[PDB]
DNA sequence: TGCGAAATTCCATGACA
DNA sequence: ATTGTCATGGAATTTCGCA
DNA sequence: TGCGAAATTCCATGACA
DNA sequence: ATTGTCATGGAATTTCGCA
């Protein structure tokens, strides 16, 4: 059987709705399945147009073999299935009420939902600034299980930017004080 | 005077070659060479001659000289002539060069990529979806490249399309002309911030971002190619013309910028599967290697009549935009320091220091 | 695909190697290659598997089939590839050419002044008494210049100042490119009526046009050293540049433009009195075979990669005025005759037979 | 003693006043004085400031080492002195009432002058477009005297436009009538 | 161990405002 | 204080297929 | 019949929209 | 149915002045 490699598989969601950042309200999460290598994208909406015109870009750049999501409408649509084909992309859906990934697509998802909190509070309205910060942290996070951040195992090189000091990832007695508020 | 006085009495003046019956006819000392009668004037007078034969048409050294020849003779007429030449201000700036520069250096390309960025704007081009411009930004070890169309180019529209960019990964060094987007004390802080240095070309040498310039004739070539028959709509092919870009193979490299990139090709047409039983980590080495391998050209041999600066050597800088009937060349000033054979700091026609490549110098000529 | 069939019953075909293992698999007939294993695709599929390949960034032939060797493999892929190049319409006229011109004839000095003329105008330049270009008339034997500052480079302004310039003598030929004022109808009846042959350069190519081409450079240069300091009012330095450049020494002639014309200077500074002696009769004897024994250039050596043009062959014009992210070559056209190894007539691109220079010409890519 | 040549000599006069065309009065007529050349100058009056403005032209192409003419008023000027010492030119006057040329140029005055009549009548003021055909004529006119041209002398060469069939230069008995009309 | 042809490499040419 | 680059297609050179 | 230096010739370089 | 040109100044080469 052929190794995993980058670009075999995108996993693919919607992060969302959250506080309006410069009229955006959702996320659109792409992570490499091999290489944890995260994208993300602000979008208006969790819908079909706006995926599309959000992996146009990332699919400007590289284009996966297979994209992975759950049964989301955005994802199921005959539009995005078309989309799909004229890419040559499989599209691989988990089943209803059964989000089926990787552990460390799991574990990448539940890093940037907490990140993203931990960020949110005292500033929910301008997450939008933060997305390119946010995604340098997490595409240069070590990985335990591969010994190598996502940044690595995609270049083969490592990255100007390190993130040796990282955050504690958990709410502060205060920043949770400030949340429950909000 | 008293110079030419012991001449004609027949006492011997060196210079002057004593076979020749130096004589006076008509008050003025005279010769009698082989190309006819001359006259020999006094050593007070022969300034003044040489610049008014010189300032019929500001003729450099021979077409001066041979107006000379017409009615003078003196020893070392020559020597006279480009005395003046050296001193002619009028044609120190506004005559060409006649000595090329030196063979154009190689830079060795970056070992990693996002080690060094080449960045540059195109247009304006034809509106397309209210979009002029196109941030190109070329990834120096790659060649994998980014496209952004803006409305101008301007450092709002840099900052906020490498913010995007930048969210894939940081780079050392971002190397740009000096035009008004990359200048700007905005965007000096705007790469402070993230740690990146900033390294501007000399100004008015494109050859210095020759790496993201050949970049632009790629994508101006292709969307050429695709928009035949068509009305330059442009702005929806930019993503085409990036991913096609990205996947094409340089024919000496034998690699796509995407494959020198991921060492692995995505889910486009025609994707290279040789690696296919490799691991990503046996992948990544064999990528390691690839990216210390790849030819890599030398300097050409140096053209017969070219120059290489010296500390300390009048050189004069091209003016950039000269206007109608202006010279081309500004006033003579010296070189400080050599960085390279084609890079000096000069001390610049207005007192500052001037970095600047010697494609825009020329070597002051007599001296 | 029955051409296929019986490759994998260890029959021979020629073309294909038979120290190769021919398999099928999943359902395409496949082949063991030293560098992996490819798939050999029916014939009649092999053509749009290249128009594939090469659609992807309008690649040339080596980027093009390094696509196609990622996965495939047949027998001569590289003869269907370039057949391709030459039918992809875009490619043909977008891409740049690789084989440089033939090198430059020198054509024979002109034997007699007033032989043939070669008219320019020089402008816009800057107002100077309301007038803003300059019509440059040079005598191809003599460089003998004659110098009408000018409103337009229009007809009527030409024909004013050359019915000035003809109250001293009638050409044979007037040489000019092919602008506006001298391809007109207007001037063609003023030199009919004249008996004087208008020969015209190939378009967009000055090169043919070198002799006052190159007087206009000395013109502007000399104007530039004289307004230096000055704001630039070259009208009344127009007689004063005139007179200094018909009286300035070719150095590689050893004569000025005035004396070529004249056989003998005139009162200007430092005049030659050479033969001050002779008679006129034995003046104009003596320049006679001073205008016949003057220095001619020979062709240079051609570059190591030039073409020359053949009768038959499929050529492409370079376009005048392409637009932005528009193709600078126009579809490929038939050579008609060869005028010279440097000019050729052509069936244009819009039907017409067209004079035109081999530096605005490429030789049509893969035949 | 030094053989006569070109440019040693110019020998300059006012033709007119002649009937107005374009806006033009007078003729300055220069010839060499050993070719015989003609130069051709239509000017507004016979003044210094005319005589000038059209020898500037001329002494664009070729400066003469001395310019001849009578004592009229716009040669005897300071003005004009002045012209001339500033290129070198020495001035050169006839005395008073003793019009001094050289035979050939006198000839040549007395061709211009009834060339100049000849297609006056008819057209009186329409020679302002006829001076350009009449410097043509008088300088590729045979010099018996020296078996060639003004052209030929001046240049070494033959002319593109030989004037073999010359005009009568005398007044035919219809012009001559339609003359004393005038 | 050498041949003819195909495949690969070489590299001058030109255009990136 | 900084530096040319590389797709292109005929030609030159090497490699392949076979004996 | 040859030397050192001056004089001449050579010619690559660049710009004429 | 038409075609490069030539001023420029260091360098290469020749010539000159003298013995
Ligand atoms: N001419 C440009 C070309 C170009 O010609 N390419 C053609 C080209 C030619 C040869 C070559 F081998 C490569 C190449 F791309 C260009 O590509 N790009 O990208 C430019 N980009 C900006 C500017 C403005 C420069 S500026 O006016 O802003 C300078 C202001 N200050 C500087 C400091 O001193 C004071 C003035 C020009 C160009
Ligand atoms: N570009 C010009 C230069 C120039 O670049 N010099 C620079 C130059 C470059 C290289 C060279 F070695 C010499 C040289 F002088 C020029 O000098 N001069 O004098 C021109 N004069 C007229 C026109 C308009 C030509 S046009 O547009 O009128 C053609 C209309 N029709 C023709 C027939 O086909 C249909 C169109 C351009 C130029
Ligand atoms: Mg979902
Ligand atoms: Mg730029
Ligand atoms: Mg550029
Ligand atoms: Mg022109
Ligand atoms: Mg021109
Ligand atoms: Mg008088
Ligand atoms: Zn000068
Ligand atoms: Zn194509």
């Amino acid at each position: 059987d052929r190794p995993q490699k980058p670009f075999d598989k995108f996993f693919i969601d919607y992060i969302g709705p959250l506080p309006p950042s410069q009229g955006y309200l959702y996320v659109l999460v792409v992570v490499d399945g091999m290489t944890g290598f995260t994208w993300l994208y602000p979008t208006k909406a969790p819908s079909t147009s706006a995926t599309v015109k959000s992996l146009n870009v990332l699919t400007s750049i590289a284009i996966p073999k297979v994209i992975h999501s759950d049964q989301g409408a955005a994802f199921t649509s005959s539009t995005f299935a078309e989309w799909a084909k004229e890419r040559g992309i499989h599209l691989e859906f988990s089943t209803p009420y059964h989000p089926q990934s990787s552990g460390k697509v799991e574990r990448k998802n539940s890093d940037i939902k907490r990140l993203l909190t931990k960020l949110l509070v005292g500033r929910p309205t301008k997450w939008y600034d933060l997305l390119p910060v946010v995604q340098l942290a997490l595409n240069n996070t070590y990985s335990p299980v591969l010994k190598y951040t996502p940044h690595q195992l995609l270049f083969g090189i490592d990255s100007n930017t390190p993130f040796a000091n990282q955050d504690t990832l958990d709410l502060t007695r205060e920043e949770e004080l400030s949340l429950l508020q909000e | 005077d008293a110079e030419l006085d012991q001449l004609l009495q027949g006492h011997y003046i060196k210079g002057y070659p004593k076979q020749y019956t130096y004589f006076l006819e008509d008050g003025k000392v005279k010769v009698s060479r082989p190309e006819g009668v001359k006259i020999i004037p006094p050593q007070s007078d022969r300034q003044k001659i040489v610049l008014q034969a010189h300032n019929l048409a500001h003729t450099g050294r021979e077409a001066t000289l041979l107006k000379i020849a017409n009615l003078y003779w003196w020893p070392n007429m020559r020597k006279d002539v480009v005395k003046q030449l050296g001193r002619c201000q009028q044609c120190l700036i506004t005559n060409a060069s006649n000595k090329a520069s030196g063979p154009i250096l190689r830079p060795d390309r970056p070992q990693k990529p996002f080690d060094k960025f080449f960045i540059d704007y195109i247009g304006p081009l034809p509106p397309s979806q209210g979009y002029l411009y196109v941030l190109v930004v070329v990834d120096g070890m790659t060649g994998f490249t980014w496209l952004y169309p803006t409305k101008a180019p301007s450092t709002s529209a840099t900052v906020k399309s490498l913010n995007v960019l930048t969210s894939i990964a940081i780079p050392k060094v971002i190397h740009s002309d000096q035009g008004a987007a990359f200048t700007s004390s905005t965007f000096a802080e705007w790469a402070k911030e993230r740690g990146i240095h900033l390294e501007f070309s000399t100004p008015y040498h494109p050859q210095s971002s020759g790496k993201v310039e050949r970049k632009n004739s790629d994508i101006k070539r292709l969307l050429t190619k695709l928009l035949v028959g068509r009305p330059t709509k442009w702005y929806d092919l930019l993503p085409v013309v990036q991913l096609a870009l990205n996947n094409t193979y340089s024919p000496v490299l034998k690699y796509t910028p995407h494959q020198l990139l991921f060492g692995i090709d995505s889910n486009t047409p025609f994707a290279n599967q040789d690696t296919l039983d490799l691991t990503r980590e046996e992948e990544l080495s064999l990528l390691q290697e690839i990216r210390t391998s790849l030819y890599h050209p030398s300097t050409p041999p140096a053209s017969s009549r070219s120059w290489s600066p010296v500390v300390g050597q009048l050189v004069q800088e091209r003016v950039a935009r000269p206007a109608s009937l202006r010279p081309r060349w500004h006033k003579p000033s010296t070189v400080l320091k050599v960085l390279n054979p084609r890079t000096v700091v000069i001390l610049d026609h207005l007192g500052n220091n001037r970095t600047v490549s010697i494609d825009n110098l020329k070597p002051t000529s007599h001296q």
